[PDB]
């Protein structure tokens, strides 16, 4: 399967630099050029540049040339983007995207890496269990995790190390006036399986290197 | 500096046809490619070289390009067609150029009533001298939803943070509302309620500190 796997999201200070990776697999790396495209929140796509994976020569969007270095490691089929002298307006999701062989469209896109540029402190979330106190006999039951007070985005949530997927609903975060985010993830279960199996949410906040596993039901 | 111009937004109803334009000087002499970005996902290629579809794209999507206008037509519109569409060209001097995007909303869709869950503050949070009530609202359509909080029937006009509704992979919307209280405020009332109104129907969930 053609895959383009990107490195994790990060918070950087203004003036610093970020280096994002894109590991390619499932095809011969030197058969396609690689491009980098970014998207600021709520905005459109902005092309940054394209690299020839055989020669390492690049074509840049002129606006980025002075502070963007695109390279490849042909020994690990990985493409890299290093953006320096970071500015607040560089906050965006950076995607690698494969260029069609002998063509000029982008046929496969990576999922993106969110880079936030800010002087604000990173803050890993506090995870609290969500359960009814005594809610009405019914075969449905809602259990959750409140991922509280984190910065920046993004956060990912899974349940029971990824085994639990059915009935899972992870909600988009609210941004509080304090500049911190919070989100919730809920699982709607069968009420009979409540005492039989444990339910644990797994929260990952890459910008702060925070990983939390929280037992909701035992 | 080659420029591509797209309309800001297009609405299309279920089963219907709509066209998104991509204007450029003499764009008919270039090859135009299109991408669809669904809410919270990465873009995907949906049309290349004006009118060719890549793997998995149904024939009800078509493309054309002539003169100064290229276009993408969505026919038989489905809920999954919602999202932002971008046109793109390669220019020998400007290199890769994208249009600004068109937001496509799929309308004429049927009503789905929301599922509402209200959670009280956890014991762990109360230990940390905080209390958040969490009201989760899922599987609704259309997006318009109003959320009101009450403390023993009286409206709460402090400590409420509600999320703007966002689309689920289900093509239905979700939203969250959070009420922040101190542990003393939480235990000072017999009940708290989250009231959600959707297309004229109101549903309510309640929590009681004495049940905790």
């Amino acid at each position: 399967q053609v895959q383009l796997v990107q490195s994790g999201s990060e918070l950087k200070k203004p003036g610093a630099s970020v280096k994002v990776s894109c590991k390619a697999s499932g095809y011969t790396f030197t058969q396609n050029n690689m491009d980098w495209v970014r998207q600021a929140p709520g905005q459109g796509l902005e092309w940054m540049g394209d690299i020839n994976t055989r020669s390492g020569g690049v074509i840049y969007n002129e606006e980025f040339q002075d502070r963007l270095i695109m390279t490849v490691d042909k020994s690990t089929d990985t493409a890299y983007m290093e953006l320096s002298s970071l500015r607040s307006e560089d906050t965006a999701t950076y995607h690698c995207a494969r260029r069609k062989s002998y063509g000029y469209y982008l046929d496969v896109w990576g999922e993106g890496t969110l880079v936030t540029v800010s002087s604000a402190s990173t803050k890993g979330p506090s995870v609290f269990p969500l359960a009814p106190c005594s809610r009405t006999s019914e075969s449905t039951a809602a259990l959750g995790c409140l991922v509280k007070d984190y910065f920046p985005e993004p956060v990912t949530v899974s349940w029971n190390s990824g085994a639990l997927t059915s009935g899972v609903h992870t909600f988009p975060a609210v941004l509080q006036s304090s500049g911190l985010y919070s989100l919730s993830s809920v699982v709607t279960v069968p009420s009979s399986s409540l005492g039989t199996q444990t339910y644990t949410c797994n929260v990952d906040h890459k910008p702060s290197n925070t990983k939390v596993d929280k037992r909701v039901e035992s | 500096s080659y420029v591509l111009t797209q309309p800001v937004s297009v609405s299309v109803a279920l089963g219907q046809t709509a066209t998104i334009t991509c204007e450029g000087e003499q764009i008919g002499s270039k090859e135009v490619h299109w991408y669809h970005q669904r809410p919270g996902q990465a873009p995907i290629l949906v049309m290349f070289r004006d009118a060719r579809r890549p793997s998995g794209i149904p024939e009800r999507l078509s493309g054309s390009n002539s003169g100064n206008t290229a276009s993408l037509t969505i026919s038989g519109a489905e809920a999954g067609d919602e999202g932002d569409y971008y046109c793109q060209v390669w220019d020998s001097s400007s290199y890769t150029v994208f249009g600004g995007g068109t937001k496509v909303t799929v309308v004429g869709q049927p009503k789905a009533a929301p599922s509402v869950t209200l959670f009280p503050p956890s014991s762990e949070e109360l230990q940390a001298n905080k209390a958040t009530l969490v009201c989760l609202i899922s599987d609704f359509y259309p997006g318009a939803v109003t959320v009101a909080w009450k403390a023993d029937s009286s409206p709460v006009k402090a400590g409420v943070e509600t999320t703007t509704p966002s689309k689920q992979s289900n093509n239905k919307y979700a939203a969250s509302s959070y009420l922040s209280l101190t542990p003393e405020q939480w235990k000072s009332h017999r009940s708290y309620s989250c009231q959600v109104t959707h297309e004229g129907s109101t549903v309510e969930k309640t929590v009681a500190p004495t049940e905790c």
